[PDB]
């Protein structure tokens, strides 16, 4: 570390990337992940004696789309208060408001994520899959009751501790159930997108999250992604190779002949028997997987029905499944939102943490 | 939680 700005901040070199953070954050510094937008590093808060996860978001305010994702991540996570949603501990105040380019979000530290666990050389029993799935659904129940769709569920966003506690993270692509818009931000993972998203449907519901949940459940059972399309056409094909090509009623939600011909130019496949494809697995699990991976979203099981599925009966308890009584009302689509006032809002959130 | 389904603790690097 090299103290700067009078000693109030310190820069650390983490594999070439410079972290500039407030002085109370000290080493050991452990790189624990890298996504499309954040580089994430564990550190110690010396004032409280805690380990924390510091996510550096470089160049957060370069364009309006990156700005909004950083604003959603912060506002949604400060809104949620739930055992299965990751909590924000701090947002570092930039040393000078005039030069505010990098955003550092300090989260509670988790041991790993579900992607790393699925790929690891250890068993994932039926109780692991049930326990992960229950907590995922439990947190989604709360998130959806706040009127929010997560929209980007994938194993690497499900943070885990060794005791199998699970927390949803990475809310930057979330939407309120009212701002449903057609545009789908680039992810490096199309593998968990519902067919409504792959086909650019502009109206869609909580069913898109349930689709991702099914992809995740299936991956926990097979230890492989179900639908790793190398592009978006290959992705649709892999889906219909498992569940069969949609009939005309299942394509009702499409809004153009263009999207219709797209789907029907694919090779047509019969709906496979899920027991055959997933033998020697839990009948409750296969049954639930088949009810989530339904092409027609209006026919997908909901979060609430999934919590009452037999597979989860060992864990299901309405006394322990709160909803959010405070709905999320911030409107990220006001036309007076610029990179510069989004910067001001986030700067204000940091003063809430560091006056 | 109930010992009937507490999953075993995960190995982590
Ligand atoms: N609080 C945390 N504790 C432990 N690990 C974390 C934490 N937050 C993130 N990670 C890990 O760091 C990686 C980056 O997380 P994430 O927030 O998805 O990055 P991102 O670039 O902001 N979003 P995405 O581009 O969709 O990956 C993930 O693979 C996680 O495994
Ligand atoms: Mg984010």
């Amino acid at each position: 570390g090299v103290a700067t700005h009078g000693g109030s901040y310190v820069q650390y070199n983490v594999y070439g990337n410079l972290f500039e953070v407030s002085r109370k954050y000290v080493p050991p510094l452990r790189p624990i992940g890298r996504g499309a937008y954040g580089i994430v590093c564990a550190a110690t808060n010396s004032e409280t004696g805690e380990e924390v996860a510091i996510k550096k978001i470089g160049n957060a305010f370069d364009n309006i789309i990156d700005a909004k994702r950083t604003l959603r991540e912060i506002k949604l996570l400060k809104h949620m208060d739930h055992e299965n949603v990751i909590a924000v501990k701090d947002i570092i105040k930039p040393p000078q408001r005039e030069n505010f380019n990098d955003v550092y979000i300090v989260y509670e530290l988790m041991d790993t994520d579900l992607h790393q666990i699925i790929r690891s050389n250890q068993p994932l029993t039926d109780d692991h899959c049930r326990f992960f799935l229950y907590q995922l659904l439990r947190g989604l129940k709360y998130v959806h009751s706040a009127n929010v769709l997560h929209r980007d569920l994938k194993p690497s966003n499900l943070l885990l501790n060794a005791n199998c506690d699970l927390k949803l993270g990475d809310f930057g692509l979330a939407r309120t159930k009212s701002e449903t818009d057609f545009m789908t931000e680039y992810v490096v993972t199309r593998w968990y997108r519902a067919p409504e998203l792959l086909l650019n449907c502009s109206e869609y519901t909580a069913a898109i999250d349930i689709w991702s949940v099914g992809c995740i459940l299936g991956e926990t059972m097979t230890r492989e992604p179900l639908f790793p399309g190398k592009d978006y056409v290959h992705q649709l094909r892999l889906i219909t190779e498992l569940i069969g090509s949609p009939d005309d009623s299942s394509l009702g939600f499409l809004r153009s002949d263009n999207a219709r011909r797209y789907v029907r130019q694919l090779p047509q496949y019969p709906r496979q028997n899920f027991a055959a494809r997933f033998p020697n697995m839990s009948a409750g699990a296969v049954d639930l997987l088949e009810k989530m991976l339904v092409f027609d979203p209006s026919r997908r099981i909901t979060v609430d029905e999934a919590l009452c599925h037999p597979y989860l009966a060992p864990l299901h308890d309405i006394n322990e499944e709160p909803v959010c009584v405070r709905p999320f009302n911030f409107d990220f689509e006001q036309p007076t939102l610029t990179e510069e006032n989004i910067k001001e809002l986030i700067y204000r959130e940091t003063v809430k943490f560091n006056p | 939680i109930h010992r009937d389904l507490k999953p075993s603790n995960l190995l982590i690097n």
